[PDB]
């Protein structure tokens, strides 16, 4: 299927600059099936790449390998994980000896575990567990090919993740246990994407809940599939326009901070209605320290009215609460943050994120179908200090 | 009843999440496309991308496995 290309020096000036004057921290994943005689990984091409991001000044992170399970399936080419923890080394040895000699470096990139993917990801981080500063595995809940509408609104879906999670964490804990434990690349569906599905507000259930899960679950850092390209999954189309999940996104950038908490719903059943509990993220100038942000996913087909535990009871709470704009409901590719459609003000220009203060008492309103963010003001929870 | 009591656990930090908790990928696939410059390039696209810092960008894919640097290329 898949046949060998190049890119140029001007390739990469493009990502780096890109990235640079973004504000995000680019890892590069190299070739791993540059192969010499006795199946070693040959090291030369590499080389010469990191010769010329070392002459340019580049801060960039690397990676080697992605999903090598496939290989054989990809290219007619076994590699067992033993080998490619002793490549991992080849390369450490080659980032070492560079300018940028502490450079981080993240592997192995494998699929999850229904991709019978335990043995190499055992063996991998055995062999070479010892040089890399996070394990990258990668996540997707459906085939793009088959996935339907229900499937994206379905809780037995979302909870197979939970599972997926354990059985990395039981990998890694059996092998390297502190290490830092890294989703390389995650989305929805694979192929690219559920077509009418990936790109819609009904993509927001799988997002949203993904990202509770991994904070809560001890995930560390989740790498969206994709920023912007072909795949239905993008967060931003090919017209440069924002989809339900960009938003999505920014409004969890703004409101969450690094201090995972928990909630949970009084009833025996806690699959429909999914709520999750950080410290509201301190870089927000409308919020204090011991400020908590909610946030609550509904999938039953009516409003569920949530009332926060004894002594938050009473506090102030600010709503941000997410709708698609008709008249495609959940198909929608438009969004609305308290009943006001999310647009860019300009090409340089992103808009404000308006709560919606609540009185102080009334419980939690939580339209069907739906997600919101519930800031709890003054809540003074010290352990958020 | 649609009414649902919360239970909250406020007590310390079960996990701290890097900053760049939610982080993005683009596929090294983006660059077999011939307009790959320009899209990048997008001035839009990077007010866009700059709404997410900090993050990490993960430039990889199927494609990482079957590319190939050539400094004698334009
Ligand atoms: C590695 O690849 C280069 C070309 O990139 C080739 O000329 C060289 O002989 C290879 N080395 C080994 C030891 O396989
Ligand atoms: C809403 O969901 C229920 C299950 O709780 C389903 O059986 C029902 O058909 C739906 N609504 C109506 C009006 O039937
Ligand atoms: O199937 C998918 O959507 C993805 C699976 N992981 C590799 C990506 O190149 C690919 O795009």
């Amino acid at each position: 299927k898949f046949k060998n290309s190049t890119y140029s020096r001007s390739s990469v000036d493009v990502l780096y600059t890109f990235a640079n004057c973004s504000g995000l921290d680019l890892i590069f994943g190299l070739n791993a099936l540059l192969r010499t005689a006795d199946l070693q990984w040959n090291s030369s091409n590499a080389q010469l790449l990191l010769d010329y991001c070392s002459s340019k000044g580049y801060n960039i992170s690397w990676e080697l390998g992605n999903e090598p399970n496939s290989f054989l399936k990809k290219a007619d080419i076994f590699i067992n994980g033993s080998q490619l923890g002793e490549d991992f080394i080849q390369l450490h040895k080659l980032l070492r000896k560079s300018t940028f000699k502490n450079a981080k470096l993240y592997g192995p990139d494998v699929g999850q575990p229904r991709r019978k993917t335990a043995k190499m990801l055992k063996s991998f981080l055995k062999a070479g567990g010892e040089v890399i500063d996070s394990v990258t595995w990668h996540h997707y809940y459906l085939n793009g090919r088959t996935a339907t509408r229900e499937d994206f609104l379905n809780p037995d879906v979302l909870d197979i993740f939970i599972s997926s999670v354990q059985k990395v964490f039981q990998v890694v804990e059996s092998t390297r246990p502190g290490k830092k434990v890294w989703l390389g690349e995650t989305s929805s569906a694979y192929g690219g994407g559920a077509p009418l599905l990936s790109d819609t507000f009904a993509a927001g259930f799988m997002w949203l809940d993904k990202l509770g899960l991994s904070a809560r679950m001890g995930i560390e850092v989740v790498m969206r599939q994709v920023f912007f390209g072909a795949g239905n999954y993008h967060l931003v189309d090919e017209n440069f326009d924002p989809l339900p999940d960009y938003w999505l996104s920014l409004l969890f950038k703004k409101l969450v901070g690094t201090k995972v908490l928990m909630a949970s719903v009084q009833g025996s059943k806690r699959r429909k209605l999914r709520v999750y509990l950080h410290c509201t993220n301190t870089d927000n100038p409308r919020y204090k320290e011991g400020d908590l942000t909610l946030y609550a996913i509904n999938l039953h087909n009516v409003t569920k009215y949530l009332r926060l535990p004894y002594p938050f009871s009473n506090k102030q709470v600010d709503k941000y609460l997410l709708r698609p704009l008709g008249p495609h409901g959940l198909l929608s590719k438009s969004v609305q943050l308290n009943g006001l459609t999310l647009k860019m003000v300009d090409d340089q220009t992103l808009p404000p994120l308006m709560e919606k203060p609540l009185r102080p008492g009334s419980s939690l309103g939580l339209p069907a179908f739906s997600y919101s963010f519930f800031v709890i003001r003054n809540a003074k929870v010290a352990a958020c200090i | 009843q649609d009414v649902v009591d919360l239970d909250f656990f406020t007590q310390e930090p079960l996990h701290l999440v890097s900053p760049s908790f939610l982080s993005v990928t683009i596929d090294a696939n983006l660059a077999t496309d011939p307009r790959f410059l320009i899209l990048l390039g997008s001035p839009k696209l990077r007010t866009l991308a700059r709404g997410l810092s900090p993050a990490y960008l993960r430039f990889g894919g199927t494609k990482t496995d079957f590319l190939i640097f050539d400094p004698k290329k334009e």
